[PDB]
RNA sequence: GAUCUGGUUGAUUCUGCCAGUAGUCAUAUGCUUGUUUCAAGGACUUAGCCAUGCAUGCCUCAGAAUCACUGCAGCAGGAAUCUGCGCAUGGCUCAUUACAUCAGACGUAAUCUGCCGCAAAAAUCUUGCGGUCCGCAAAAUUGGAUAACUUGGCGAAACGCCAAGCUAAUACAUGAACCAACCGGGUGUCUCCAGAGACGCCCAGCGAAUGAAUGACAAAACCAAUGCCUGCAGUAACACCCAGCAGUGUUGACUCAAUUCAUUCCGUGCGAAAGCCGGCCCGGCGUCUUUUGACGAACAACUGCCCUAUCAGCUGGUGAUGGCCGUGUAGUGGACUGCCAUGGCGUUGACGGGAGCGGGGGAUUAGGGUUCGAUUCCGGAGAGGGAGCCUGAGAAAUAGCUACCACUUCUACGGAGGGCAGCAGGCGCGCAAAUUGCCCAAUGUCAAAACAAAACGAUGAGGCAGCGAAAAGAAAUAGAGUUUUCAAUGGGGGAUAUUUAAACCCAUCCAAUAUCGAGUAACAAUUGGAGGACAAGUCUGGUGCCAGCACCCGCGGUAAUUCCAGCUCCAAAAGCGUAUAUUA
RNA sequence: GGGCGUCCGUGAUUUUUUACUGUGACUAAAGAAGCGUGACUAAAGCAGUCAUGACUGAAUUAGAAAGCAUGGGAUAACAAAGGAGCAGUUUUAAAGGUCUAUUGGAGAUUAUGGAGCUG
């Protein structure tokens, strides 16, 4: 089928290879998953040694991570912003590692008043809010699109390989790096 | 196919078939020795090449070499234990002088004409090869067998034989059976 | 996967002759290597003449009457290798799997106190699950907590019965080993220098009790006491000591002659 | 033993080839062959085609017996079928094939890994009874379906099929509270002090995903919180429960081993088999998960490799060399999509063409070498060509599947099948290669399996025998004596037997009370020669440059050392000519 | 309580390889070489030999290149240079100026000082 050998590719001396061999099982590669948004369906795939690897096809959530605050948040993906790929990985909106997307950002905000007590009063009791929150400090371009609704966030898993969607938030220089290429 | 007994050659046919030098000395050895053919003087020329060959090996190496004191003793050895040369003969360099009628006086053809159990050179094949020559109590039917210094004490007729202690041969049993339907 | 030995493919160790049959039983997965054992099938009918063909070979061994390190196997196939203790409770003798110093297996005959420590070397050392540190050993045990002290070049001394590491040999300049493998394999000598070399195989320089120096690979070391005296494993008859080839000629002739 | 010899001339020195010569586990052929031992044996030509039979199956005390099967007086044997492993090995063949295979040596920290070895294991609000969601209990006495079978059958058949009715589990599915821990995070009321405790709730298992933190190191002054002192002597750390219950993983090196917390795994994981025996509570097994050694798999490439220039440029749009995100993989990676760059290889022979598996090794060899390696061991590849898959730990499997191409068998014409480079054989092809044999006794492999007991696992692997002058060992065809006798013992016939799985063979034996046999020993040696090299006839008959011989030189023209023959010799001898390769 | 000298791992300081050659380390049997041994000899084979079991044997060696370690420094080799194209050491006190360890701990400020910076 699908091979991943070098029995096809010329030689660097731009020789061709006689081939003298059937092509083996264990050189196979599989079709792509060409994951996207939508309503979970996977398939799961037989592989070796007897393990599974579940393709994701419409993946439309995953645990977003927020690495300054060392938390993660289930939240469900809204849009695919940018792929450094190909512009027409965006178009049909297909979810790939490293692409940009765009997240809820609604439990993020209820996380950011019930640690550090910052609504974007009522446990008069415990005021460790005030043992943190004097150090700590938060970007102001996460701030301003965490109250304006949803946050660009990077995909850090492979969904094709794992059936996941998970991520991270785009934080610093990265940030500020896909801003400018969006606007 | 898959079987693994090995086999080598033990006679080596003489470069230039007709010399009339060579001739005559192998046709005065198959008589003074009474072989059959020109082939068993020709494994006596390759078991004693093989010592001729080993031997000069040895003395290009130096004396107090491993390969020399272990192995150059064992082809002393066996010249000591089968005849080859007697015990004066000690250096190493005496198997470089030994003869193919050196090899072939060791032979039990040989011994049983030397020794006295037989009139002739060709008395004594014959009565190895009927089964009368017990070399330790033990009949030994082959010619060339290569009798050992310690073996010449214990040569004499085998027991089963008629000659030695065993039941009459064919020629006086034939006889004893024809006397006995009359 | 192959499941065939042919006999000529078969270790030498094993003295299996070439023309009794094609194939040799090949030791399956288990404790010791396949190029580095002595399956229990030429144990019982080869080295020891209990059987004399394989068919009487596993009425035995099936029959759970053979012991490796105090638990019964019923396999022919089982790879018995170095430090083995093989007992068996019917015939009453229980024996020891050593390298004698020609490099070949031997069964030197046990006590009872002798037949339950065996001495076994750490191969390599992890954490587990929970934060247990095992110790892989060249036998495939997997000791769960051993001293503290060991490193991976060591020896463990185990007790099979009462499964508990007694004991533990440091690998160091002061200790003696034996040879497992090389051309120097059988041989007991003390340690003189090891030399490391980063990234590849560490050599270690040995004395003998006669004196003479050889080297291996360090991991081809496995220590076994203390010194030379103070062995912790009792080991074949000529004590790792490799006489000359001359001398040793000779002295097979002398005993041959006096004998008649 | 680091050796040569005939042939150019009227003779002579050379150059130089032809010819002799001795090997080949190198084949074929011719003529011969009495005994034994050891053996190769359809590789070469056609990886051509194949009739028939057979070559892979497994049951113990220990998964499932209501045969409408068998004895016995419910206990035992059990056909059959579910179930669990195996069929990816072995065996054949050598067609492919030159930055490939392969060898020695490394790498996998780039990864998968059943069986086997030593280990690990504290997740899960389930049952019973009563009441309508609660109460009291506790050795959890769980649920539905299929085979075999019966019934009715379809079909010419098919290692083809249908429907209904039964019934198992170690098949499938479900599911275990409390006994029964430590440890941690997030968090709301309550006794205290000017932050501390108790209680309550959510969450806290192995594995997996993502994120964060560990995964070490290499002189005093003043204010706040806090530590012991009665201002600082001296000091692991820590607000009691445990006053040392990890301040310490490994490597040459890790983003790894492992641990802490954040989020959530939706079937694509996690039973104490809701398991089976046995002993008189305990002992043998059998199984999920997790983890690592072992037996392996897959990839990567350090050095090496026949001839060819009447093959000098090769590669790159449609990946060629590299780079960036991904994708795919078991994993690394132009392996692959997108994008960017303009590289990479070559007269140190690229590229293309021809020869053909690669080593271990064989033949010959003073030394240097020159050759052969289809073939037993190791590795690679293939199963008529070419694909593509399923299942499984492992196959791109072929005594597995699907399809096409080329051949191909049965048909009741509707249809159904084939794959001997497995072992015997068959036809072709050729110069060229055996028995449609007996057996698991040994060597092993598989596996639910020791042997035995009503009661023998399968094996064309592999042995064994038949054919078998491939090649190798050992060896008869006579001895002894005065025309004429005396002794021998095989070939060969046979056994109280012995071998052998059974025979065969060889070995032993012709009385142990008691066993057949040499004479022309007719029981009969041949194959090539006799000018030279090259050992051995100036013999006799025939033919008359004829017929033929002669490797080469030459013989033969009516007295032939050479032809055709008889004699007699020589050489090797159960062998010996010839032809073609190949080494000296 | 100081000196001496090791061991292990880590930092800072200015650099010499290659061929060759001597020793090692690793390297499957079958095959080759051969040590024992009267399978009746031999081709073989690894066995057997001896007076309610004894000494057991199966020794050893060559095996292409490359790979690993180490010491010897003749001969050669790679590389660089092309000689204006060039590479002052210590005592002593003084000036200016730069970004860790202790004070019981930990946190936050804070001057002095060590050693280095240049005129
Ligand atoms: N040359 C091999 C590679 O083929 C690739 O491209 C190849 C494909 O685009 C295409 O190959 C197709 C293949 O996609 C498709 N799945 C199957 C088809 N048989 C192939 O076709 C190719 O093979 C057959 C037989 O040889 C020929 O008849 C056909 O003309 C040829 N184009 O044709 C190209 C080969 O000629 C890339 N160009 C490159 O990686 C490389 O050239
Ligand atoms: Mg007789
Ligand atoms: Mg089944
Ligand atoms: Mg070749
Ligand atoms: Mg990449
Ligand atoms: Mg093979
Ligand atoms: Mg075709
Ligand atoms: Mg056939
Ligand atoms: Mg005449
Ligand atoms: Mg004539």
């Amino acid at each position: 089928g699908i091979v991943r050998s070098r029995l096809h590719k010329r030689k660097i001396t731009g020789g061709k290879t006689k081939i003298h061999r059937k092509r083996m099982k264990a050189e196979l590669g599989r079709l792509p998953a060409n994951t996207r948004l939508g309503a979970r369906r996977v398939s799961p795939v037989r592989a070796r040694g007897g393990n599974f690897k579940i393709r994701a096809l419409r993946l439309d959530t995953g645990n977003f991570a927020w690495a300054s605050e060392a938390i993660a948040h289930r939240v469900r993906l809204l849009d695919v912003v940018y792929n450094a790929t190909s512009n027409e990985l965006v178009r049909t909106k297909t979810l790939v590692k490293n692409c940009i997307v765009a997240v809820d950002a609604a439990p993020f905000k209820r996380w950011y008043a019930k640690h550090y007590g910052i609504d974007l009063a009522s446990p008069k009791l415990q005021r460790e809010w005030i043992r943190r929150r004097r150090n700590h400090r938060v970007e102001k371009a996460i701030a301003d699109q965490l109250r304006e609704g949803r946050v660009l966030a990077r995909i850090t898993s492979r969904p094709g390989q794992s059936g996941r969607a998970d991520g991270i938030l785009l934080e610093g220089a990265e940030l500020q790096f896909y801003l400018k290429r969006l606007e | 196919m898959r079987n693994y007994n090995n086999f080598n050659r033990v006679w080596k046919a003489p470069r230039r078939p007709f010399e009339k030098e060579r001739l005559d000395r192998e046709m005065k050895l198959c008589g003074q020795y009474g072989l059959r053919c020109k082939r068993e003087i020709w494994r006596v020329n390759m078991t004693l090449s093989k010592m001729r060959r080993t031997a000069r090996l040895l003395l290009t190496l130096p004396e107090n070499h491993p390969r020399r004191l272990l192995e150059g003793s064992a082809i002393m050895r066996r010249c000591h234990e089968y005849g080859f040369l007697d015990e004066e003969k000690d250096k190493l360099d005496y198997v470089l002088s030994l003869t193919v009628p050196d090899i072939l006086e060791r032979r039990l053809q040989t011994i049983v004409f030397k020794a006295g159990l037989a009139k002739s050179v060709h008395h004594a094949r014959v009565l190895i090869q009927q089964r009368h020559i017990a070399v330790a109590k033990q009949i030994v039917t082959i010619p060339s067998f290569i009798v050992r210094v310690s073996s010449e004490r214990h040569i004499a007729f085998a027991d089963a034989s008629p000659f030695g202690n065993g039941r009459p041969g064919r020629v006086k049993r034939v006889r004893a059976k024809a006397a006995k339907r009359h | 996967a192959k499941k065939h030995l042919k006999r000529l493919y078969a270790p030498k160790d094993w003295m299996l002759s070439k023309l009794t049959g094609v194939f040799a039983p090949r030791p399956r997965p288990g404790p010791h290597k396949l190029r580095e054992c002595l399956p229990l099938l030429v144990i019982i009918r080869n080295r020891l003449k209990y059987a004399l063909n394989a068919r009487e070979g596993e009425m035995i061994l099936r029959q759970g009457l053979v012991h490796v390190d105090n638990h019964p196997r019923r396999d022919g196939k089982y790879p018995a290798g170095f430090m083995d203790v093989v007992e068996i409770p019917k015939t009453g003798d229980r024996f020891r799997l050593m390298y004698d110093v020609k490099g070949r297996f031997a069964l030197v005959s046990l006590s009872e106190a002798e037949a339950q420590i065996k001495l076994m070397k750490v191969v390599n050392l992890y954490t587990a699950t929970g934060r247990v540190p095992v110790a892989v050993t060249h036998d495939g045990h997997r000791i769960r907590y051993p001293d503290p002290h060991t490193s991976i070049g060591d020896t463990i001394v185990y007790n099979v019965k009462e499964k508990k590491c007694v004991d533990l040999i440091k690998n160091r300049q002061g200790k003696a080993v034996i040879v497992t493998g090389g051309a120097n394999r059988g041989r007991i000598g003390e340690i003189v220098k090891v030399e490391c070399h980063p990234g590849a195989f560490n050599i270690a320089h040995l004395k003998d009790a006669s004196g003479a120096e050889f080297a291996t690979r360090a991991a081809n070391i496995f220590v076994i006491g203390k010194d030379l005296n103070h062995l912790q494993v009792t080991v074949p008859k000529q004590q790792g000591l490799r006489m000359n080839v001359i001398q040793e000629r000779e002295e097979r002739l002398i005993a041959a002659e006096a004998r008649k």
